[PDB]
């Protein structure tokens, strides 16, 4: 067929000039699949090789089944992303190869009971979660600071303030820092359609806190998207926990103490009202300590300012370096 | 890890 090699050099020629766009937005995966050895690729020998939780950078539009995008490794190569009714398609096939999908079973029951698939052999029921394959993202994972204990304090909010001022001096005209008044660990999307819509109604929603919460997230959703980090200075999260299941997914920049014993010796050197809450700084101290590594993507456990600044460095300009 | 968990937390307001 001509037409086949055709659009194949039709779609290149369009991939090559798409090097030099502006990128409108990214998704996010959530399961392992292989885009290279699908035949619905419009350009063969070029697949994605993703895994689960990978981001890619679609940029432009092709069509309602492969969206062009970029990941986020080095020197990377411009791919396609099936769409999630083209992934919906393409996961159908996954449970259809085994014996049975729907009720039958074919436990030596074979010629009695045709059983023809019900609706709840397919997607159209199974509504009660309804987990979405792919969830939006903005343009690159924004990088916050979590422990070692409750935010607001003289000696929590002071030592993650130190930082800042060196990530500003370093990353001029391209960071910016931005103080989260709002809070942000009740970012909900499966609730409903639109709750607190508006502020009229006079419902325990509406007239609450929650309508604020989402204009601080379309802030922060308009800031990322001009392809620049966001620097957040939230004092409401404390625990990685509290971002996990949150669509943002931020990167887990991690400052611990090195010892529980050498921690409360801090408490003691700054004043009498910080020994009054030093009951309550150890115990959200443990609670952090006992995460799982997964959770965590930066580390920062070393007594020199020196070493702390270049390791956080480092990883900004490895990630600022990534999406190009 | 007192010693730098004294200044490095200190010397930036104070």
């Amino acid at each position: 067929e001509s037409a086949r090699r055709e659009v194949e050099s039709q779609a290149q020629q369009q991939l090559e000039r798409a090097k030099h766009k502006p990128v409108a937005f990214a998704v996010r995966t959530n399961v392992s699949y292989c885009g290279v050895l699908d035949e619905e690729c419009p350009v063969q020998g070029s697949g994605v090789n993703f895994e689960a939780k990978d981001f890619l950078h679609i940029k432009e539009k092709y069509s309602n089944d492969w969206w062009i995008g970029r990941l986020v490794k080095e020197g990377g190569d411009i791919a396609f992303i099936p769409s999630p009714q083209r992934l919906e398609s393409i996961r159908l096939k996954q449970e259809q190869k085994a014996r049975r999908s729907g009720n039958p079973s074919s436990l030596s029951d074979i010629g009695n009971r045709r059983s023809p698939p019900p609706s709840l052999a397919k997607q159209k029921q199974k509504q009660a979660e309804h987990v979405p394959p792919y969830d939006v993202v903005p343009s690159m994972r924004p990088v916050v600071l979590v422990g070692p204990s409750l935010k607001g304090y003289e000696v929590t909010d002071m030592m993650q303030k130190a930082l800042f001022d060196f990530l500003k001096h370093r990353f001029d005209g391209r960071i910016s820092i931005t103080r989260v008044t709002a809070d942000l660990s009740l970012a909900k999307r499966s609730v409903l359609n639109n709750p607190g819509k508006r502020t009229i109604i006079e419902r325990s929603s509406a007239r609450s806190s929650i309508a604020e919460v989402q204009s601080e997230i379309e802030r922060i959703f308009e800031l990322a998207k001009s392809l620049q980090l966001v620097v957040l200075d939230a004092d409401t999260i404390n625990h990685p926990a509290q971002l996990a299941k949150t669509s943002l997914a931020p990167i887990i920049v991690f400052v611990k103490v090195s010892s529980p014993k050498v921690l409360q010796r801090l408490i003691r050197s700054r004043g009498k009202s910080q020994m009054k809450h030093l009951t309550v700084q150890m115990m959200a101290y443990d609670k952090l300590v006992q995460c799982p590594p997964e959770s965590f993507d930066v580390i920062l456990d070393e007594n020199q300012l020196e070493d702390a600044c270049e390791h956080l460095a480092e990883y900004l300009e490895v990630y600022w370096r990534a999406t190009h | 890890d007192l010693k730098g968990y004294l200044d490095w937390i200190t010397q930036a307001e104070d």
